């Protein structure tokens, strides 16, 4: 409402958030189906980023790049990223649908 | 003239298949980029008109 | 290798889109200003 | 497999971006034309060394296998890649203009 | 294969054994028989 | 003849023509990702 050419971008973001699975896909259903839905959402995000509609708006472009897995903005603004605990939990929320204990310790170190 | 066997033939066939698959993937990516650029150019032309 | 991966860069497309949006906004505000001006001209003619 | 109006969420689009569409409403890249060009009934098997041969490979048999493989490749992939390159080059000068 | 013109004189359709390509061509009137009396920046893109 | 694994992932059955051989798989624990606290040689129970 404040801008004049961001309604389509907001609708695309809302559609992506709707396509993003929640708890009703895994946990009490199927871990394989949850991982498949997560991979589908990730590849849809990569396709939407590589199509070219994210060229303008450096804010939404950086948001979509962080949502993929690149943490360049996080490494640049680590002063606002609190601490490495929150950095690790953000990495887990980003590129870790299923966590393994040994893999968890490896990513922690 | 050299060591005549099936290993070199199999390696050559595998590398040729891999090169062909990579070329097909590159052609598909180039076609997708060309179609996206065509869509953007059509939208820009409509806006300019 | 002769077939290019893409024609131009994203910076050119962003510049074209920004110029188009600016031209659209300018033309809209100019149309509104001209409508207000023609209303004022009609009022001035009525007063005359 | 062959790609009619199917659910594709990898390279095909539905409107302005990549979307898992079930009906062909907006053409994605050139997947339909690529499939129509690749419409064949053969295959390109990749050979692997894992059998117990009896003796040395015959040179005549090796040359025959190599010629057959090269002919199959040139007949099933070369012309298709050339057509794809031509279709890609079709929208370059027009794009610049 | 062949070409066709819309009855409203605005669209040109190239028909071939694969589909149609429609192109928007405005009317030609005024000046040197140009579009809308002298215009070369109209939409000239084909649609499948 | 052939080997198979239980869907719960704890039993492995060697199936042939003169009976089945069911072997137990110990659960992993400790620091190392191996079984029985990172033990190399582990004696796994078997039943016919």
């Amino acid at each position: 409402s404040t801008s004049a050419s961001a309604r389509s971008m907001c609708r695309v973001l809302d559609d992506l958030l709707k396509k993003m699975p929640m708890l009703h896909t895994g946990g009490t259903q199927t871990l394989t189906e949850f991982e498949l839905k997560w991979q589908h959402w990730r590849e849809e995000c990569e396709r939407h980023l590589q199509n070219g509609t994210f060229s303008s708006n450096v804010h939404m472009e950086a948001v979509c790049r962080v949502l993929l897995g690149d943490e360049e903005v996080l490494l640049e603004k680590r002063d606002l990223m609190t601490t490495w605990y929150h950095f690790l939990v953000s990495r887990l929320l980003f590129k870790h649908p299923t966590v393994k204990p040994t893999e968890l310790h490896f990513y922690a170190q | 003239a050299t060591a005549m066997t099936y290993a070199q033939l199999e390696n050559l066939i595998n590398k040729w298949s891999l090169e062909l698959e990579d070329q097909e993937k590159h052609f598909l990516q180039q076609a997708t980029q060309v179609n996206a650029w065509d869509r953007t150019l059509m939208q820009n032309g409509e806006r300019i008109t | 290798s002769r077939a290019c991966f893409q024609v131009g860069s994203e910076e050119e497309k962003r510049q074209l889109r920004t110029e188009s949006d600016g031209l659209h906004s300018f033309f809209l505000e100019i149309k509104e200003t001209t409508e207000s001006l023609r209303g004022e001209f009609s009022a001035m003619k009525i007063k005359n | 497999p062959p790609s009619p109006p199917l659910l594709c969420s990898q390279s095909d689009k539905s409107s302005t971006e990549i979307l898992p569409h079930v009906l062909a409403d907006v053409k994605g890249p050139f997947e339909e034309h690529i499939r129509g060009i690749l419409r064949r009934n053969s295959a390109n098997p990749l050979l692997l060394n894992s059998s117990s041969k009896d003796s040395s490979p015959p040179p005549e048999e090796c040359l025959q296998l190599l010629s057959r493989a090269t002919q199959v490749f040139r007949e099933e992939y070369l012309l298709k890649q050339d057509l794809a390159n031509e279709e890609i080059q079709r929208r370059v000068k027009l794009l610049i203009a | 294969n062949e070409v066709l013109l819309s009855p409203t004189q605005h669209h040109v359709a190239l028909v071939g054994s694969k589909g149609v390509m429609v192109l928007e061509i405005p009317k030609r009137w005024g000046k040197k028989s140009e579009f809308e009396g002298g215009e070369k920046t109209v939409n000239c893109r084909t649609i499948p």
